[PDB]
């Protein structure tokens, strides 16, 4: 009965900056961790970054390790993803997801996704 | 010389007393109906030193003590210990030591070796493993423990190998701790004649052994032979029914196993939280996070015997096998009245106004009585707990609100009137008290596991990286059997899109340096075995889906198969169907009645010689 709405997206240029949002209304679980996923043409879906709900642990992928940044603000219960230095292989559909740390690897919820198109 | 070894060479896998069971084991065995070596003696030998790979199975039917010795050694020159089983009459012993065995393995006074070296464990077993009649001995060695067998049994009239079934009884196995790569046999000569050296080879293949209540093995299936005996072990029985069944990928057996679980060696000081000098109170606790460690849960119970060590979610005994990512540790002290109250789902005063576990919590609580630690005659008021608050809370909601309890009707704000008290109730501890009020220090370990590379796993060791061969991988708990390949996949897809109701692991993330380990099935080919029942005869057929009667041989890896199964995967008497290719039948142009529904309207029967036929489902 919860949802993960997103905002922000469109045609961008290489070597720029972009801000993606992930908000929720009926979601109040604190221990549930948040994550981002990317779907690119040709392949399926690839994990981007993950913020644990137990503490302040943040983890990134192998290619976006020292490029992007994430911030999970619990004051208004929203996640922000700041992507800087956009390369060529970044045009994809980004989706926000939430999953419980204790359990299987499958995500508990999905999002609407935004299309990041790098010129 | 190549002969056929039909159902002979079965030994006992383990030294237990299982009765009326159907135990399926995976050790080194001899495949049935396989080619072996048979040589004779002339008067020096008939064959050079045969390579001892895993084990050896020797057969002999002669008498008068002609072949009563066996040589085991890597190089027999400046190497480890060597096994020397010399069968004698007055001083028959097994002298296991390092010798200088020459190229001539002649028994007949000890001219087999030249000199001796430092020795090891030597057995003084006086019982000799010596006794027409056929003598069969299985020699093997695993985990530094040499195992011997012997099934000397009266044989029938002269032949090459007798029929029937036999099970070599377990002999006196002995721990040595060496490796053997060469094997020879000693021979006795009167005047310084012929013999019968029957040597085979043991491969690490699965084996189904059925036991009896009397204490003997009745029959056993090789599970690595013709489709009938191949499918016989997939159902865990010794008889089949008329119909078509599926296989379990037991044709190509995984030779080796890879684990590669950890990547570091530094220990973890998680015990530093348990033996802390001063702990924290339930009102204000502290959660310590640990990552990139090596967890060793075996040293947890090295302290004094605890109480209520219930670990929900995982197995308390099986803790050094599953990996995680983060280890959270929060420790506090409660009263003895709530030793069992702290539990997942169990409500109460601490489940409402204090710490509480969520619905799904893989971590474990561990508590110990600390009455002799925290006890003051005047009163231990330093340790308190929040009891008076507004309403209920959620898990992981540590509150440090140091304000006056104001859930009443009027704002006391200091005077502490009606419905106004202190949140942190300071209950004291004293030595002269009952067991129900003794303080118990409890730590709540949390094993957080995310979709991230492994950071802290069990204390198990590592294995070797084997590629381009059907092996068994257990990298991060994804225990599977397959082949690891290096594909061009730049990223590892997360198999969670369609919830993966029925989907195997296509690839795994290498715990070592960044690599792409794509998982490929060794040999599946869509193999289906049509067994008409062992009660009728011993003739079956094969079916392969997704082929064109020409791609099936190169898909099921016909080159790496048993010679008996190669003929059932040829291009002769094949038929192209709308669901694959049928091999091992005769397509009749007419049909009478559907008996065995092969698939896609095709039905088979078994009539006369008696063989499998092929027809359609006519209505």
């Amino acid at each position: 009965e919860v949802q993960l709405v997103e905002s922000g997206g469109g045609l961008v240029q290489p070597g720029g900056s972009l801000r993606l949002s992930c908000a929720a209304s009926d979601f109040y679980f604190d221990y549930y961790e948040m994550s981002w996923v990317r779907q690119a043409p040709g392949q399926g879906l690839e994990w981007v970054s993950t913020i644990s709900g137990l503490g302040g642990a943040t983890y990134y992928a192998d290619s976006v390790k020292g490029r992007f940044t994430i911030s999970r603000d619990n004051s208004k219960n929203t996640l922000y993803l700041q992507m800087n230095s956009l390369r060529a292989e970044d045009t994809a559909l980004y989706y926000c997801a939430t999953r419980s740390p204790f359990g299987d690897y499958a995500f508990s919820y999905w999002g609407q996704g935004t299309l990041v198109t790098v010129s | 010389s190549y002969t056929n070894s039909f159902t002979r060479g079965v030994y006992y896998p383990d030294k237990v007393f299982r009765s009326s069971v159907l135990h399926s084991t995976q050790d080194l065995f001899l495949p049935f109906f396989s080619n072996v070596t048979w040589f004779h003696a002339i008067h020096r030998f008939d064959n050079p030193v045969l390579p001892f790979n895993d084990g050896v199975y020797f057969a002999s039917t002669e008498k008068s003590n002609i072949i009563r010795g066996w040589i085991f050694g890597t190089t027999l020159d400046s190497k480890t210990q060597s096994l020397l089983i010399v069968n004698n009459a007055t001083n028959v012993v097994i002298k296991v030591c390092e010798f200088q065995f020459c190229n001539d393995p002649f028994l007949d006074e000890f001219r087999v070796y030249s000199s001796a070296n430092n020795c090891t464990f030597e057995y003084v077993s006086q019982p000799f493993l010596m006794d027409k009649n056929l003598r069969e001995f299985v020699f093997k060695n695993i985990d530094g423990y040499f195992k011997i067998y012997s099934k000397h049994t009266p044989i029938n009239l002269e032949r090459d190998l007798p029929q029937g079934f036999s099970a070599l009884e377990p002999l006196v196995d002995l721990p040595i701790g060496i490796n053997i790569t060469r094997f020879q046999t000693l021979l006795a000569l009167h005047r310084s004649g012929a013999a019968a050296y029957y040597v085979g080879y043991l491969q690490p293949r699965t084996f189904l052994l059925k036991y009896n209540e009397n204490g003997t093995i009745t029959d056993a299936v090789d599970c690595a032979l013709d489709p009938l005996s191949e499918t016989k072990c997939t159902l865990k029985s010794f008889t089949v029914e008329k119909g078509i069944y599926q296989t379990s990928n037991f044709r190509v057996q995984p030779t080796e196993s890879i684990v590669r679980f950890p990547n570091i060696t530094n220990l973890c000081p998680f015990h530093e939280v348990f033996n802390a000098t001063t702990f924290a109170s339930v009102y204000a606790w502290n959660r310590k996070r640990i990552s990139n460690c090596v967890a060793d849960y075996s040293v947890i119970y090295n302290f004094a015997p605890f109480f209520a060590f219930k670990c929900y979610g995982v197995s308390p005994t099986k803790l050094n096998d599953l990996c995680f990512t983060n280890v959270y540790a929060d420790s506090f002290v409660i009263r003895g009245n709530e030793v069992s109250q702290i539990a997942p789902g169990q409500t109460g005063n601490i489940a409402d106004y204090n710490y509480k576990l969520p619905d799904d919590f893989t971590g474990c609580v561990i508590a110990w009585n600390s009455n002799k630690l925290d006890s003051k005659p005047s009163g231990n008021y330093n340790y308190l707990y929040r009891l008076f608050r507004k309403s209920k809370l959620k898990p992981f909601e540590r509150d440090i609100s140091t304000e006056i309890y104001q859930a009443g009707n009027k704002p006391c704000n200091g005077v502490a009137g009606s419905n106004c008290y202190s949140p942190l109730q300071s209950y004291g501890f004293r030595p002269t008290y009952g067991v129900g009020h003794q303080p118990y220090r409890v730590v709540v370990l949390s094993f957080e596991l995310l979709h991230a590379p492994a950071t802290v796993c069990g204390p198990k060791k590592s294995t070797n990286l084997v590629k381009n061969k059907c092996v068994n991988f257990n990298f991060n708990g994804l225990t599977g059997t397959g082949v690891l390949t290096e594909s061009n996949k730049k990223f590892l897809p997360f198999q969670q899109f369609g919830r993966d109701i029925a989907d195997t692991t296509d690839a795994v993330r290498d715990p070592q340096t960044l690599e792409i380990l794509d998982i490929t099935p060794c040999s599946f080919g869509g193999v289906s075995v049509i067994t008409p029942g062992t009660n009728t005869s011993n003739q079956v057929a094969v079916l392969y889906q997704g082929v064109n009667c020409t791609e099936v041989p190169v898909a099921i890896h016909a080159d790496q198969l048993t010679p008996t199964w190669r003929v059932y995967s040829t291009g002769s008497n094949v038929f192209q169907t709308r669901a694959g290719c049928l091999i091992g039948a005769e397509y009749v142009n007419n049909s009478y009645e559907c008996d065995i529904p092969i698939g896609a309207g095709i039905c088979a029967s078994y009539q006369t010689s008696q063989s499998i036929i092929a027809y359609t489902m006519s209505l």
